[PDB]
């Protein structure tokens, strides 16, 4: 018979399976869609997570209650030494991708 | 007289000062020369709501809080005012007569330096201190032996 | 080909006030039961055969366990793509005051007093991101450009920082600099001993 | 923003540090940490707890009578903003800090004669 | 002997502060507001027997007199003689002051 | 409430993308590409 | 010159505004309509400042002042104090006070000559009020209310008080102030006069719910407009007031 | 219009249904027993809870007998559970306390004893006008 009191299911099925990632480095699954009219630019970068700290922001958000006021916000620091470009990979389009 | 009727007489009663004196009012002279605002007037005064409508509407327009600041120099109106310096509050040290007090402090510093306020100053004492340190080490070794046994 | 063998800094790719995406693997938790893995309700006290469980994993056909039922297993160490993270500052490593602001005039760097806990010091260029990111300390982070043109005013806002905390995260730190700690504390015994 | 001070121990209290107790008579008590807050809730006396600035001032181990300590106060009458005044206030602030450090060292050596 | 020592530090078990008690001793108006926040019919002894120093109500005059001989009352007296810790003393500990012009 | 997949919401977002966020991101892209071109030719 | 207005569809104008004979303070909102009402009435005759007090928007009840001075409570920040000082000219003295009853707009009501205060304010607070505002200070209640600033609107011309104020109390308070006093209501029968309106010597702003008879009472007692006086209440407007408030 | 106010930032809710709070006005009631919270959502087994500035429905357990037979709207003005403001301050009061109002937010009593929170004062102008101290 039917469930007496309705409740949404625990957890999302979009993030299945809940297994370990196949690689330690994160994989860029999709890059931004290319526009040949734009100037050339790199789409990504790498860094190392160092930790978190606290800031005070002078907020400029018209319509908000904290408009023209100071807000305390948490931030994350990512150490970003410069990368070195060492290669070039070309990709063609096939009916298999 | 009923309670409702008495409340009505309380509402229509006008209390006045008993000496008949009137307080002096302070109405500026430009109020008489003011022209009344009319929405249908093509030459009406432009309002902040009109500027807001012309610049994105409510919730988008960002008002300038420093536009009506009356400073000694108008170039200073958009400065970043210092607040924190080396773990101290700048507003705590803001004082209009700061230079006189700083001059008094510097004169006091010169007087103290002349009087020798900051000045800074035996081999037998060093030898007896070293010998006492050796004796304390020997006592510690003896106590460690006793603890072991 | 022109970029071959050359170093590319972060500020030639990203900019302050830009909203980006962060890709990384999450914190590992090991084998975890259903209560913390899926957020299910605990059974009452002294329930037979355990209470950190789902009471009925199947009451209905098919004669199988379904893939939608919560089960114990690996939690964390998952690949996550998180979007819409605002860049508050791109600090330069050679700047000796890259944690200073226009209203806080203390010449200080981003590294907290005593260093970042279990990391060390940040001596290079750094990105300051509002909020939190999927990874942990020491972990590789992939910062990506947003896939679409943004739709919020938060992506259009420009950030004005008044202050950045540089006190110790190894405890209840109350001082932003060692000079500030010394000035509050005063002269110690070892100061006269030296 | 501004730097506050802990009611119990007197340490600097930066934003988002500690906790504030709002009492029903109208008084706020800012604490820099849970240690000070929990000692307050246990009703310990900061004047008797030896790690507090209150105890140190009561015992005479802090320099109190000094001309360099008169430059910092809660200013209840504001001053119209002046760029030259603010810059010279910063310079005076640095000079006052240096002079205060020297006089504090002299005070400590006079204690430890 | 403290009743229910486990939850003594909860906010719902909080007792009156020593500086508030000092202000009660100095000014009867502040004590009058504090007693106005109570209900006399629920008070021990109908609120007639009250020690300001301990901020405590007692069931009888003999009970109050007997309480005055105990060491908690004398501890409160010694604390009040030493003085209560206040915001002004907290200011003086760090050498801060208020400038009103 | 209108869903995130609603046609009117999509059209409003498209107008915002075309008229407001687009020029700002184009100017930022111009600056970043100029800097990275300077690195590439140096 | 009595104008009905609203701050974000609220009729409590005195909650969000402070009006003296030398400046106006308005709460910072999400739009400029409330500021524009005061700007249309005062075309740069006196300054208008968009203020925040302790991070809040209830500035009419958190602040008190007159044409000579301004008082703000102890929770006002240094930056709000600096903004107020930079917006107001040097003829006005601004002071932050350490009064325990920090709702200064509720505990203080004042014109350019006298002030009435909550009876439990500190003596140092009373002395600071008398110095900065340049007024004589009395401790008073209106119909057994200690929040005099929220239960009376006061000007140099006259005053409007709580409707349940007795005639004897009206006479005594009118002797003490030196201005004519009238008991009446605002915002369709509300007795929170100070929370409901702001007034100075030539302009009053009330809520949109203020009905026409009580608006005419306000204009008569504060002498707003040509030929406005408190005698019209008991001679010319008596029938209207009796019919409306019976 | 239901009594849940708009423009209220998220804060920790310290008072669930079944809490007895103090009565901070002079309406004659001495305590308020919370039976419902305005604006509470739907979740299995979750107790509806409120914080400072929230409207609740309450019954009087102690006070005048004329108030004991009715369910009154009330606004929470003080709570003891610590909560954070947008300026970063975590703060708490020494008690839980509210004031009886109508659905339009106007106060039943004429005075407020003790201070009220900034959230309650900013969301309810009548409480702001009747507040002696705002903290
Ligand atoms: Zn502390
Ligand atoms: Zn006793």
């Amino acid at each position: 018979s039917h469930r007496k009191y309705e409740a949404p299911r625990h957890g999302s099925l979009a993030f299945l399976p809940r297994k370990r990632a196949a690689r330690h480095r994160g994989r860029v699954k999709s890059f931004p869609k290319d526009d040949p009219k734009k100037p050339v630019h790199l789409t990504a970068a790498m860094g190392y997570k160092a930790g978190m700290t606290t800031i005070v922001r002078d907020l400029d958000r018209p319509g908000a209650k904290a408009h023209k006021k100071e807000v305390v916000e948490a931030v994350t620091i990512i150490d970003c030494p410069p990368m070195v470009v060492v290669g070039l990979v070309g990709y063609i389009e096939t009916p298999r991708g | 007289i009923g309670t409702r009727l008495q409340e009505v007489m309380a509402r229509i009663h006008v209390a006045t000062p008993m000496d008949g004196t009137t307080r002096e009012t302070f109405i500026p002279e430009a109020v008489k020369n003011l022209k009344k605002y009319d929405k249908n007037d093509p030459n009406r005064r432009v309002l902040a709501r009109d500027i807001e409508e012309a610049n994105g509407g409510a919730g988008v327009f960002n008002v300038d809080l420093r536009k009506d600041w009356i400073l000694e120099n108008p170039e200073w109106k958009y400065d970043k005012i210092p607040e924190i310096f080396d773990g101290k509050n700048v507003y705590d040290y803001i004082d209009p007569d700061i230079d006189a007090k700083l001059q008094a402090l510097e004169e006091e510093e010169e007087r103290l330096e002349k009087e020798g306020f900051y000045d800074e100053d035996d081999e037998e004492e060093e030898e007896i201190l070293q010998k006492a340190e050796y004796i304390r080490e020997q006592h510690a070794l003896i106590r460690n032996e006793a603890k072991m046994r | 080909r022109s970029l071959f063998e050359k170093p590319v800094t972060i500020d030639t790719i990203f900019e302050k006030d830009e909203m980006i995406d962060v890709i990384a693997v999450t914190k590992g938790h090991g084998f975890v039961g259903v209560t913390a893995r899926w957020g299910t309700k605990k059974l009452p006290r002294k329930t037979h055969k355990g209470l950190r469980k789902v009471a009925c994993i199947g009451a209905w056909h098919p004669s199988h366990v379904q893939w939608t039922v919560a089960r114990a297993g690996q939690m964390g160490y998952h690949h996550r793509t998180s979007v819409n993270h605002k860049i508050y500052r791109i600090g330069k490593g050679d700047d000796e005051a890259n944690a200073s602001t226009e209203t806080d005039l203390t010449k200080k760097k981003i590294t907290p007093m005593g260093g970042f806990v279990r990391y060390g010091e940040v001596n290079n260029d750094y990105v300051m991101i509002k909020g939190s990111v999927p990874g942990v300390k020491k972990r590789i982070m992939t910062l990506r450009k947003s896939l679409f043109t943004h739709t919020s005013r938060k992506a259009l806002e420009k950030v004005e920082l008044k202050w950045i905390d540089t006190s110790s995260e190894f405890g209840h730190g109350a001082f932003q600099t060692a000079a500030e700690k010394k000035q509050f504390m005063g002269t110690l015994k070892k100061d006269l001993q030296t | 923003m501004r730097i506050e001070n802990c009611f119990f121990c007197g340490r600097p209290a930066w934003p988002s540090k500690g906790i504030t107790f709002m009492r029903n008579d109208g008084k706020a008590f800012r604490f820099c940490r849970s240690k000070c807050h929990k000692n307050f809730k246990m009703k310990r006396n900061p004047r008797k707890l030896k790690w507090t600035k209150a105890y140190r001032k009561n015992a005479g181990k802090e320099m109190v009578v000094d001309s360099t300590l008169q430059f910092a106060a809660r200013r209840n009458v504001p001053v119209r903003y002046n760029r030259e005044l603010w810059q010279k206030t910063l310079k005076a602030m640095e000079r006052i800090s240096e002079i205060r450090a020297r006089r504090e060292r002299v005070f400590y050596k006079k204690r430890m004669a | 002997g403290v009743f229910a020592k486990r939850t003594m530090t909860k906010t719902r078990r909080r007792l009156r502060d020593l500086d508030q008690i000092e202000r009660d001793l100095r000014s009867p108006r502040h004590l009058q507001q504090y007693k106005e926040t109570k209900a006399a019919e629920d008070l021990p002894g109908l609120g007639l027997y009250y020690c300001i120093e301990c901020a405590k109500w007692f069931e009888s005059e003999t009970s109050l007199v007997g309480h005055r001989k105990g060491k908690p009352h004398k501890r409160r007296l010694k604390q009040l003689k030493e003085g209560a810790y206040t915001h002004e003393e907290a200011m003086a500990a760090i050498g801060y002051r208020i400038d009103n012009g | 409430a209108k869903s995130a997949r609603a046609s009117r919401i999509k059209e409003n977002h498209q107008r915002f993308k075309k008229n407001i966020a687009g020029p700002v991101e184009a100017a930022r892209l111009e600056r970043l590409s100029a800097k990275l071109m300077a690195i590439a030719q140096a | 010159m009595a104008v009905r207005a609203q701050f974000e569809n609220s009729n409590e104008v005195g909650v969000f505004a402070t009006l003296t004979n030398s400046y106006c303070l308005v709460a910072l909102g999400a739009s400029e309509n409330f500021y524009s009402v005061f700007e249309a009435e005062l075309q740069d005759v006196i300054p208008i400042c968009r203020t925040t007090i302790a991070g809040t928007r209830i500035i009419g009840r958190l602040t008190a002042g007159n044409r000579k001075g301004l008082l703000v409570p102890t929770t006002t920040t240094d930056q709000e104090l600096q903004h107020l000082r930079n917006s107001l000219p040097d003829d006005i003295r601004i002071q932050r006070i350490e009064e325990r009853l920090s709702a200064l707009g509720n505990v203080i009501v004042c014109n350019d000559h006298t002030a009435l205060i909550h009876p439990d304010l500190e003596r140092e607070t009373e002395e600071i009020i008398a110095d900065v505002l340049g007024v004589e200070v009395f401790r008073q209640t209106i119909a057994d209310h200690v929040l005099v600033g929220s239960y009376m609107a006061l000007s140099n011309q006259g005053g409007l008080v709580h409707p349940k104020t007795s005639i004897q109390d009206q006479d005594e308070l009118s002797s003490l102030l030196g201005v004519p006093l009238v008991a009446g209501s605002v915002n369709r029968g509300s007795n929170v006069i100070g929370g409901g309106m702001v007034v100075n010597d030539w302009l009053a702003v009330t809520g949109l719910d203020t009905t026409a008879p009580e608006l005419s009472v306000i204009e008569s007692v504060f002498r707003l407009g040509e030929g406005a006086g408190p005698g019209a209440i008991n001679t010319s407007m008596k029938n209207t007031i009796v019919e409306s408030f019976y | 219009k239901r009594g849940a106010p708009g423009g209220k930032l998220k804060m920790t809710l310290g008072l669930p249904v079944g809490a007895i709070m103090n009565c901070a006005d002079n309406s004659g009631a001495r305590n308020l027993y919370i039976i419902a919270v305005k604006g509470a959502g739907a979740r299995l087994n979750r107790l509806p809870a409120g914080g400072v500035g929230d409207m609740v429905m309450a019954t009087v357990k102690k006070g005048k007998p004329e108030l004991r037979k009715k369910v009154h709207p009330a606004v929470i003005v003080r709570q003891a559970k610590p909560w954070k403001r947008f300026d970063g301050v975590f703060l708490y009061f020494e008690d839980n306390a509210g004031v009886i109002v109508n659905p339009k937010g106007e106060m039943k009593g004429s005075a407020i004893t003790g201070p009220v929170g900034k959230e309650a004062a900013e969301l309810w102008p009548r409480i702001a006008s009747n507040a002696g101290v705002v903290m």
